[PDB]
């Protein structure tokens, strides 16, 4: 996997690849690695597929029960802590997860929490998670500014996944984009790396290592 | 977690036009030591089912007790215990298969390979296998241990698919089984000459043959063999 | 079944009272009177033994006054056997606190926990409550000298001077009369004895029918001492105040 | 997690804690605060196994805060340190022990004295003028042995602390992304923003 | 005394029959089912004027497609609602779908008889459970502490129930619009209520396929009260 | 030491069309280098127009199918005979598998049927419960042989329109039941040639609105 | 374990054990809660048959559940400690998991739920206690005042009283409290609270306790002299 | 009188009054009929409503593809006992690959009901059941009573005014027993049987409830417009 999410002037960008592997066997190219928890909350998935899938789906059930009981949408901090406290109970049992809980609320504003299977929980502006996280960091960090436009931010997120998809053998398939605003999350399409790589190469003039 | 101590070797079987045949030798091995010679490894359940068991003998004797108790339990409050509500081969198998899988799932298996042979109430032939892992399968011929490697090839020459079953008589079928038992005596180091054989027919019923022996053996050619090369 | 024989110890009356707690208090009102008086420089505990026999061994005896730790003591009124169950619990609780925090337990914390145990027997379990009322006398570095009382209901309150057991109505009136805030220990000793002497059901108050204890800072420099009075020491203090 | 330091001076306790959070070959964060306020005049820094550290720190924080509400009173640093030690001492013989090392810096208002306690994951407690956990001690202890005096001011203590961080930044293999410094004194807990 | 799970000579459970008397003392709740939706309305009944009436929560959401109104010992309903919400969400987790209104009601009614010598007594509260699903459409259920539930086209529970039920018998037909049903609940509530009906002492709610379960504002209900008074004076 | 797992070989294949869905699987059952059965079915009609196969360790496969079949039965009892949708079945199976996360069912599970819009559906699971809807999936011993062939022939991967300079892709379209069965039969004959654990017989289960049909074909027995 | 069902229905549909618990509340000392425009005030009666008391150490009638919420009560004192302890633990547990202090409504809902559980659990009797819970939600300046009772029902109040002679002081508050214009300041709110207690108490000496709660965890208890000034002022205006 | 406080107490004449009071709850329940031939077995049940605005309480419950029952009395108790039967039928299938005999089904219900009549704290079940089924020995009809007593019959009826239908079936015994290979005629006989228990009310389309099981017929229930044929 390669997944990222960063905070900026216009909210939160979230971008992920869609590959799934079993060793060197490419098992799927069309995996949904973003889970839609509610209209204002997103969760990213890296590590063991089922662990992430199962428990983030379960997280959505716990968030629904919160707003039924409390008559109010759950905070990003509280949502992330439900997941982190859960995996901490299983610490040592062998769960494998690298997740990011992204969302907007009134009291918090745009917020991103990193949560992993050894119990780590971190608030932050930029995170890249997965086997190709370092490749995504390289492009993202060197081009990141807080004052990026919504258009430029969407592209940088897309371009960072593409960078990792190219170099990391265990990342690829297609890019899934999301933009999180004060009004909620907005889906910005599925982008196949097959067509996207050549389109980006031609238009941007990058990827000169590759035979054109 | 177990290790098998006193063990029983191959159990072999096949279907024929009117029923099923099953066989197994009377040996209880203690490693390389051929310890016990009067061991019966075919256990009839009613007049329509025979259960053949290989592997650990202590676990075989436990299974005997379970089947014995199953007959008793089925007879309770059952006026049709010797008629419509008698124990079928399929009932006896599914019970054993359930037990075997539950025991493997508790990491404490019954160290056996089992073949349930019999005839159903509607006349249909029943022959199915189950082992310590809870793995189950059915076939026109079935065999355990060395039987799987040596008997099945010979028995499949008689009944290769389903359509060959009506074409196979009890005389032809028993001949193949007895032949397979001879081959196993030549080649299996933990086998014996003495064995038991059981036939379950839809017409003539259950015939249980004890104290059979492997015979008509070819050993004469051994006298001509000298040295290992020169 | 067994429903037939259940007394239902933990229920309310139509008036909103707990039957068993009320009857336990009625039991305690027949027990020997115990008095606690708190002074500025110490605390006095005085208690009357229940009708003594001349062949009772007086010096090697303990009925009313018990030591919980080096800084806290209690005066008992009610069933002695019940009190000892609670006392051993309180003693253990004090040592748990010391083991955990490396500090002697604050008086109120010990009192609250003991009172919480009593409360439990009135709300659940279907058992009879403990027929005991305590006077806690103790010191800690937060509030200094402190007097508390607890009863079978599990309710506790703080006091400057207080009595439990028999004749508390008469005893409390006398304490309310002669008590003042700038009082010393030696004066409080005299008040405690004078009050028992007037409220007693006996003919005359004597050394053999009393238990007495002080908690002073009368040791050497900034430390507290517990004195459980010997028979001869009670005989002398009774002569010194002119009661005998 | 990695670097946590502590220095007790005349009138205060100063705790310094590294900002880096590293996993694998990536520094995930460079602004992490490895401390929790247990009470107005008691601060605990921590370091060790991932997940365990924060889970343990917050669990202790909750218990001390519960005590404060119940008694309407602040526990002494000594009392808090003993409570913490016992919890770790229980933990070490559990099915899965907390692998967390802590420093507890506090100001005792009754004694009017600063106090620094060092407790490892086994439940080994010591009161010290200066303390450290992990590989940090191998550089800082010898340095403080030389330069430390018991009558130093808070400003003198911060300069002494700058000397420790400089040495670590010179000789430590890993980039720990500087430190967050906090002071504990008679007026409570405050953070130094420019270090 | 006597056992909690004892039968009377007539063949009824004493404790269940006594809990039904407690429900008759409770405040009135009415529900009406239409092809356009299901309406739920309740009498708040504040014990004193100083009590802030908006904190009286006798209509409750279970899921987006299921709502609930109560009557009787309303404190007893909290654990019933908690169970219902968990049942609804748990089913969505196991089957990736909304749960049938009937199945939800059956799950709640399974708690009912789990008492004896499990909890110490039956629930002293009745529930009206309204909802929608793809199979059986708009539904209204009446869940009792006996463990029994009936589906209803319309139903009233509480102190003014027998009087309100007789009125619902005459007024209900299969072609009622949602607006007609809203007014009908207000009309019948105003009849059986002690104090004069207004937006502060009564509360409306509905569940529709499109918008799901919604509790109405005091402003929205106030207009429906004004519309109701005008229509009765118009003939 | 006792090893609770085993490998029974075989391979399975699911393809979805516009108004239908097929779930195929060979009938061979093996252990090590021996054949146990030439005809032992592992594709099952589970009711509600849902076909299922759990390939790998047969004892775990049978256990799972048995539990899901039973899950369907209790779904009817508890929810007024409601039809279990394919998407609901998929989620239910995830919980069955994950329930043994720390002692897993050693199987690749595939189910097939029609979605609630009447369109063909295929879901596939890993051994511990992760799942995904797809047009196409091969599972089991010969999955690595068959799957890339399906990418090329079902989803027209790496195929471009002739003469368009590799700019225009070959357009996606649904395949007829006839065309799909051709691909299935060819996939299994190819797999039989190059994989030793695959052979003996092929059994296909086709699922339309009218019900569940079966087709059987012979495969090489070596 | 002791299993007996103590709280059960009667032929007329009443749970007598719950109703007898309300009688215990009626016996308890009076407690009053009044919320103003920017504050809440909790007033409490203390009976004067107990002289020679030590007020330093004696348990106070108003208890802090967290730094922003307080709880007063009427009824059995020993029972109240059990509810207060549970509430305090739940307050810290909420901060731990939700990373935010409890709302006053949530804390009330929890305490009320505990009280309810004791009305249909075997082997236990109901709590002989009714509570007044007051405070301010995190990052909020709207005053909150809730009431609970043994049955388990809870509700919000502009102003409310519980305990002995509570029906007299509730009568006073019902005509003296204006919904359209609540006590604008702290002084106005405290005065109305003291006035209401003076209808029932006896003497305004060491019989009245007052606790003021303001936004952002600002809670303070008034001393004798401070309260006595309100008593002195009210009596002089009364003689008219 | 003094001996009806709980189920654990015998009366001086040897009666269990709590068991008898549970039996009384069945008599108050709505009528339901059971009958069988050699090929099929039929349940007919009169459903009851709260009022005209309410639904009609469902009386028949499916236990397996080859077995099910009708109820009369406390419906929740029928739900508990039917759920137990569903599990027992299911255990027999999963473990033994064997359809549970209807006779064994009765023995299991008997033993479950009995335990509740010999222990302190518990109570008897307050419902009577008619179990029909088709197994390896043909069609069957059982009558369950919460005392524990289970009885196999050709036909029967339980509930209020059940004596009318029970007398009719006793007369019609020789006729309906030989209705083999004809479902509709066996139902007609069952519908005519339950009609002998009606007073002031007649069988309507949302009032009647029929269920059938047989040789080539799984246990199925008919309600609504599907029973209009039999009115
Ligand atoms: C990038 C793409 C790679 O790291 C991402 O991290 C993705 C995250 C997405 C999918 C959410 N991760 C994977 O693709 C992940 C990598 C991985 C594998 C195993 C353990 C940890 C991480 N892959 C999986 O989880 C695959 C997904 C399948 C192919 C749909 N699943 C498996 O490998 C499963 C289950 C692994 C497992 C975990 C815990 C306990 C037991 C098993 N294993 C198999 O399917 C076994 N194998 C398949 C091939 O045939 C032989 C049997
Ligand atoms: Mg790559």
């Amino acid at each position: 996997t390669t997944t990222l999410a960063f905070r900026f002037q216009g909210g939160i960008i979230v971008a992920v690849d869609s590959r799934a592997t079993a060793g060197n066997w490419v098992a799927s190219q069309t995996v949904k690695k973003v889970i839609e928890i509610n209209p204002f909350l997103l969760g990213t998935m890296a590590g063991g597929t089922v662990d992430c899938q199962f428990w983030e789906t379960w997280l959505g059930s716990q968030c629904r029960l919160h707003e039924l009981r409390e008559k109010e949408r759950i905070s990003v901090a509280a949502a992330s802590k439900i997941l982190s406290n859960l995996v901490y109970q299983y610490k040592g049992a062998g769960l494998s997860m690298g997740t990011m809980i992204c969302g907007y609320t009134r009291k918090e504003g745009p917020t991103i929490y990193y949560v992993d299977s050894d119990g780590t929980r971190l608030k932050g502006d930029i995170f890249c998670v997965g086997s190709g996280q370092t490749f995504a960091y390289g492009v993202l960090d060197s081009n990141y500014k807080w004052d990026l436009s919504v258009e430029d931010a969407l592209y940088l997120g897309k371009r960072s996944i593409l960078a990792a998809a190219h170099r990391d053998a265990y990342s690829g398939g297609s890019v899934n984009l999301y933009h999180v605003t004060e009004d909620g999350w907005i889906y910005h399409g599925n982008h196949d790396v097959g067509e996207l790589f050549w389109k980006v190469k031609e238009e941007e003039g990058s990827f000169n290592n590759v035979i054109g | 977690t177990q290790q098998p101590i006193v063990t029983g070797t191959s159990v072999i079987s096949m279907k024929y036009d009117n029923g099923v045949i099953i066989a197994a030798d009377n040996l209880g091995s203690y490693g390389s030591l051929l310890r016990f010679n009067g061991v019966e490894r075919l256990i009839p359940v009613g007049d329509n089912t025979v259960v053949g068991i290989s592997g650990d003998i202590s676990d075989m004797q436990h299974i005997e007790r379970l089947l014995k108790d199953l007959v008793t339990e089925n007879a309770y409050d059952n006026p049709l215990a010797d008629a419509e509500e008698a124990l079928e081969p399929s009932y006896i198998f599914e019970y054993l298969a359930t037990v075997m899988y539950q025991r493997r799932s508790k990491m404490n298996p019954l160290w056996n390979a089992i073949i349930v042979a019999g005839v159903q109430s509607n006349g249909d032939q029943f022959l199915r296998y189950v082992n310590l892992l809870g793995v189950t399968y059915s076939s026109p011929t079935l065999a355990t241990g060395f039987g799987a490697h040596m008997a099945n090839p010979l028995l499949r020459k008689v009944v290769d698919r389903e359509s060959d079953i009506p074409k196979t008589t009890v005389q032809v079928a028993e001949e193949a089984i007895v032949n397979a038992m001879r081959v196993l005596y030549y080649r299996d180091a933990r086998s014996s000459r003495n064995f038991s054989l059981a036939i379950i027919d839809k017409n003539t019923g259950l015939t249980f043959k004890k104290n059979l022996q492997v015979e008509n053996m070819k050993w004469d050619f051994a006298k001509d063999i000298k040295g290992y090369g020169t | 079944g067994s429903r037939r024989y259940d007394s239902r110890t933990t229920i309310f009356s139509p008036e909103g009272r707990l039957y068993q707690v009320e009857y336990a208090l009625e039991s305690i009102s027949h027990a020997g009177t115990a008095i606690g008086i708190m002074a500025s420089d110490g605390i006095v505990l005085a208690a009357e033994r229940k009708v003594t026999s001349t062949l009772l061994e007086q010096d090697t005896s303990t009925e009313k006054l018990y030591k919980l730790n080096d800084k806290i003591a209690v005066a008992v009124a009610g069933l002695t056997a019940d009190a000892e169950i609670l006392i051993n619990t309180a003693r253990i609780h004090a040592q748990n606190y010391l083991k955990t925090y490396n500090e002697d337990i604050p008086v109120e914390i010990l009192v609250r926990r003991l009172s919480d145990i009593k409360q439990g027997y009135t709300q659940h379990g279907g058992l009879r409550p403990f027929g005991v009322s305590f006077i806690y006398a103790g010191y800690d570095d937060r509030y200094g000298y402190q007097l508390y009382t607890s009863n079978p209901s599990g309710n506790y309150t703080g006091w400057k001077a207080i009595s439990v057991g028999a004749n508390t109505s008469a005893a409390q009136t006398l304490l309310q009369m002669d008590y003042k805030d700038d009082m010393k220990v030696d004066d409080a000793i005299e008040l405690a004895l004078k009050t028992l002497s007037k409220t007693t059901d006996s003919s005359a108050l004597t050394y053999d029918r009393l238990e007495f204890a002080t908690i002073r800072k009368g040791a050497n420099d900034g430390e507290v001492y517990q004195k459980i009075f010997k028979p001869q020491e009670i005989k002398d203090i009774l002569v010194k105040t002119g009661i005998t | 997690m990695d670097i946590i330091l502590g220095i007790r001076v005349q009138d205060s306790v100063i705790l310094a804690s590294s900002k880096a959070v590293t996993r694998g070959i990536s520094v995930l964060k460079d602004s992490d605060d490895k401390t929790r306020q247990l009470s107005p005049h008691t601060l605990m820094s921590f370091a060790g196994e991932a997940g365990d550290t924060v889970q343990f720190a917050e669990y202790i924080q909750a218990n001390i805060q519960l005590y404060s509400i119940r008694e309407d009173y602040e526990l002494s640093p000594q009392a808090v340190s003993s409570f913490v030690r016992q919890e770790l001492a229980k933990s070490i013989r559990s099915r899965r022990p907390y692998q967390v090392n802590v420093l507890i810096g506090g100001y005792d208002k009754k004694k009017n004295k600063p106090e620094l306690y060092q407790i490892d994951y086994l439940g080994t407690k010591v009161e010290l003028p200066y303390g450290a956990h992990g590989y940090s001690g191998f550089y800082t202890f010898s340095l403080l042995d030389h330069h430390y005096r018991p009558d130093m001011t808070t400003e003198e203590g911060l300069d002494l602390l700058k000397l420790c961080v400089q040495e670590l930044e010179k000789r430590m293999p890993m980039d720990f992304k500087g430190v967050i410094v906090k002071i504990v004194d008679k007026d409570g807990i405050r953070q130094v923003d420019d270090f | 005394d006597r056992g909690v799970s004892t039968f009377s000579p007539e063949g009824r459970l004493f404790q269940v029959e006594y809990s039904l008397e407690a429900i008759k003392l409770g405040s009135t709740a009415i529900g009406i089912a239409t092809k356009e939706g299901v309406v739920l309305g309740v009498e708040k009944r504040a014990t004193s004027p100083l009590l802030e009436s908006d904190s009286i929560e006798k209509i409750v959401e279970i899921d987006r497609h299921i709502g609930c109104a109560m009557s009787g010992l309303t404190a007893d309903a909290r654990s019933m609602i908690e169970h219902a919400r968990t049942a609804a969400v748990t089913h969505n987790l196991y089957y990736d779908e909304d749960i049938n209104v009937e199945s939800l009601t059956q799950s709640v009614c399974d708690l009912a008889l789990r008492f004896g010598e499990l909890m110490s007594r039956p629930f002293g509260v009745a529930l009206l459970i309204a909802g929608h699903d793809a199979d059986d459409g708009y539904q209204l259920f009446h869940a009792e502490p006996s463990g029994t539930f009936y589906r209803y086209n319309a139903k009233a529970i509480g102190s003014g129930s027998e009087g309100a039920q007789a009125e619902l018998l005459n007024e209900w037909h299969s072609s009622l619009t949602l607006k007609e049903a809203e007014l009908l609940v207000l009309k019948i509530l105003k009849q059986v209520m002690e104090e004069k009906l207004d937006e502060n002492n009564a509360q409306l709610s509905c569940i529709t396929k499109q918008d799901g379960f919604k509790i109405y504002d005091n402003e929205k209900t106030a207009e429906l009260i004004k519309e109701l008074k005008e229509k009765e004076a118009a003939e | 030491q006792f090893n609770p797992y085993g490998d029974n070989g075989g391979t399975i294949l699911g393809i979805a069309g516009e108004d239908f869905a097929v779930l195929a699987g060979d009938t061979r059952n093996i252990t090590d280098y021996s054949i146990n059965s030439r005809y032992e079915p592992k594709v099952f009609d589970c009711g509600d127009n849902i076909v299922m196969s759990a390939n790998g360790f047969a004892a775990d496969g049978d256990a799972l199918v048995k539990r899901f079949k039973n899950s369907v039965k209790w779904y009817h009892f508890d929810h007024n005979d409601k039809k279990l949708s394919i998407n609901s079945a998929a989620r239910n199976i995830q919980h069955l598998l994950y329930g043994k996360r720390f002692f897993p069912y050693y199987v690749h599970t595939i189910i097939a049927g029609l979605d609630e819009d009447g369109k063909g559906a295929v879901y596939s699971f890993d051994p511990v419960g992760s799942y995904e809807r797809e047009q196409c999936r091969a599972g089991g011993a010969a999955a690595s042989l068959i799957m890339p062939f399906l990418d090329n022939q079902v989803n027209f991967k790496n195929q471009y329109e002739p003469g368009t300079n590799g700019k225009v892709k070959k357009p996606l379209k649904y395949l007829s039941v006839e065309e799909v069965i051709k691909l299935v039969r060819d996939s299994f004959t190819s797999a039989t040639e190059r994989h030793i654990q695959v052979g003996d017989g092929l059994e296909i289960l086709i699922v339309t609105k009218d019900g569940v049909r079966k087709e059987f074909y012979e495969l090489k027995r070596d | 374990g002791y299993d007996r069902a103590l709280s059960i229905f009667s032929p007329d549909g009443h749970i007598f054990q719950v109703e007898y618990a309300l009688e215990a509340v009626k016996r308890g000392t009076c407690a009053v809660g009044v919320k103003g425009k920017n504050c809440v005030v909790l007033g409490c009666e203390r009976r004067s048959t107990l002289k020679l008391q030590d007020t330093r150490i004696t348990p106070s009638k108003v208890s802090k559940i967290d730094s922003h919420v307080v709880l007063s009560f009427s009824g059995l004192n020993a029972d109240s400690r059990i509810l207060i302890e549970k509430a305090r633990v739940e307050a810290q547990s909420h901060r731990l998991t939700l990373e935010d202090p409890v709302t006053v409504e949530y804390l009330t809902r929890y305490v009320a739920g505990v009280q309810q559980r004791y009305t249909q659990s075997g082997g236990v009797r109901p709590f002989g206690v009714s509570t007044l819970i007051a405070g301010f939600d995190p990052r909020d300046d709207e005053p909150k005042l809730y009431q609970t009772e043994p049955s388990g029902i809870y509700s919000s109040w502009s102003a409310q009283t519980i305990g002995r002679n509570s029906k007299t002081v509730r009568e006073f508050l019902e005509k003296n409290y204006d919904r359209k214009e609540p006590p604008a300041t702290v002084e106005e709110c405290v005065k109305l609270t003291v006035r209401s207690l003076l209808e029932v108490v006896q003497t305004g000496a060491k019989n009245i306790e007052i606790t003021v709660v303001k936004p952002d965890s600002d809670i303070v208890a008034l001393s004798s002299e401070e309260i006595n000034q309100y008593v002195t002022q009210i009596e002089q205006e009364k003689q008219e | 009188n003094n001996y009806d406080g709980d189920t654990v107490t015998f009366s001086p004449t040897g009666r269990l009054f709590q068991v008898e009071y549970a039996l009384e709850a069945i008599k108050q329940g709505s009528v339901t009929v059971g009958l069988r031939s050699n090929t099929h077995a039929v349940l007919v049940a009169l459903k009851r409503n709260a009022d005209e605005l309410s639904s009609y309480q469902k009386k028949i419950i499916k236990c397996d593809e080859h077995m099910g029952l009708s109820l009369a009395g406390l419906a929740p108790d029928a739900r508990v006992l039917s759920n137990y039967l569903r599990q027992q039928c299911n255990y027999s299938s999963l473990v033994f690959n064997r359809k549970l005999a209807v006779e064994r089904a009765g023995h299991l219900l008997c033993d479950k009901a009995q335990k509740n009549t010999q222990s302190y704290g518990g109570r008897p079940y307050g419902v009577g059941l008619l179990i029909i089924g088709y197994d390896k020995s043909g069609a069957h009809l059982l009558e369950f009573q919460p005392s524990g007593n289970v009885t196999e019959l050709y036909g029967t009826a339980i509930g209020a005014r059940s004596q009318g239908a029970k007398t009719y079936l006793e007369r019609t015994l020789d006729t309906f027993i030989k209705i083999d290979g004809n479902p509709d005629e066996l139902i007609k006989a069952g519908v005519e049987a339950i009609s002998q228990s009606l007073r002031d009310e007649s069988l309507t389309v949302d009032n009647l409830s029929i269920a059938i099981v047989g040789k080539d017929t799984p246990f199925t229930i008919y309600d609504g417009e599907a029973v209009a044929k039999y009115i």
